[PDB]
């Protein structure tokens, strides 16, 4: 994709495409900058995931407006509306599983077999357990299981490694912790599993924070206070 | 339950 | 377009796609619903409205980060950063000016011509001005006259049929004579044709809310706000 | 200077 535009230029547009709040703009830039075929920094890792996250987010968010209503109406004195909110939710449904099979197929095609360092694989395997977890939340059909178990899967390589390779406050390492908790909670109904990974997560950053700088400390209790409200709203 | 907002660079 | 959906799912789904606020896919429902060549209720003429309105919203406001960015980027002292910014702000600007096109496009093929109604051939003719006056924000060569008087027409035949046949606190009327005050504030160099406008247009609704029943009363105060919060700003 | 908002049916 953008084939005939500079990598330079498309990582330029995708910096002013956030600016102007044009995520779909964004990730299109990112994707053609994916698909140059070279590594990324982090920086560039961050646009990636920034833009995608807002685009799904934004279809998430429809997806879930549309299936309360279409719930609605599939309930008892409930007056037939004829298939409009059933076929419209299908297609919001349809727009996000794309969006989700096309950031899984960056990752797949090539990000994740040439990243090598603990901070980009880990950055790339949380991505497919996030974009995975989508998926589920969508799915009902044959496959939901074996959605669920490819976003368990993405999670927990990710957690391995960043458990062996970074700090207990590493940032990317306490937004997988959270990000994985909430998989447990919300998709794969184990509510005591994200609860006490969670409160480990918490605790054991917070034991690490002696180490860190003024700036890494912001960095680390911003997503720590994130694991704190979560614990809070499950216990 | 939230997760990483993630939305801002 | 749309042209195999019924135009009553079209406007089913438009009121569904504004509760998930998925503007663009309300738009493309009401212009297939606009394309099937029956005129509109005042319902029907509000979806539209209100689709394009936020897409169009959306479109200006990234153009206006995109041109600030740009100007900056020219001003004295300023590292030069290629042709970046000008390409995706004048990228933004074409996607932005088909918008206003394709509304233009519905209103001349046929909305207008076949509104025969004070209130519904002034509704339409006040759209015909707002994206003539989006337009305008953004042109800058030949035509920019001509873009301008465009918009400055369609207001000055929306404001003649009203005082003919509206009372002074109608919501369309207001909202009219507010629109076309920014017009001449903003885009017509006129700020005392401007205040002018929206002050008499203040008052003369000021003596006629006595006519009205509490919601009619707060329907047409809340636009008065706006003029005033427009006078407060202008003198 | 704003216009109607014009963005909520
Ligand atoms: C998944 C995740 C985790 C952490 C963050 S962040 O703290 O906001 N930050 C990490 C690296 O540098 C910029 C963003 C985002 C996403
Ligand atoms: C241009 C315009 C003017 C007024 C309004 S409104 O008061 O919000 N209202 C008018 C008719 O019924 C619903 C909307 C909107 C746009
Ligand atoms: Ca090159
Ligand atoms: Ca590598
Ligand atoms: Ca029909
Ligand atoms: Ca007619
Ligand atoms: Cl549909
Ligand atoms: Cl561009
Ligand atoms: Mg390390
Ligand atoms: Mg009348």
């Amino acid at each position: 994709a953008m084939g005939s535009m500079e990598r330079a230029s498309l990582i330029q547009k995708a910096k002013l495409a956030e600016q102007a709040e044009r995520y779909e703009d964004m990730a299109a830039f990112m994707k053609g900058a994916v698909e140059k075929g070279e590594e990324l920094s982090c920086e560039e890792r961050n646009l990636l995931s920034v833009a995608y996250k807002n685009v799904v987010g934004g279809q998430r968010a429809a997806w879930r407006v549309l299936s309360s209503i279409e719930q609605k109406s599939n309930e008892e004195g409930s007056e037939e509306k004829g298939p409009e909110v059933r076929e419209y939710r299908e297609k919001v449904e349809t727009e996000l599983q794309g969006v989700c099979d096309t950031v899984l197929g960056l990752l797949d095609s090539h990000l994740i077999k040439e990243a090598g360092d603990a901070e980009s694989r880990v950055f790339y395997l949380k991505m497919k357990g996030d974009y995975y977890r989508y998926l589920a939340e969508v799915a009902t059909g044959d496959d939901k299981k074996r959605i669920i178990d490819s976003a368990r899967s993405a999670y927990q390589e990710a957690m391995d490694i960043s458990k062996k390779e970074m700090p207990p406050t590493n940032p990317i390492r306490l937004g997988l912790a959270l990000n994985f908790s909430v998989f447990h909670y919300e998709i794969a109904n184990s509510p005591e599993e994200a609860i006490s990974l969670a409160k480990t997560t918490f605790d054991e950053a917070m034991a690490d924070l002696h180490t860190l700088s003024e700036d890494s400390y912001k960095d680390s209790t911003l997503i720590m206070q994130l694991l704190r409200d979560n614990l809070t709203l499950w216990t | 339950a939230g997760s990483i907002p993630g939305r801002r660079s």
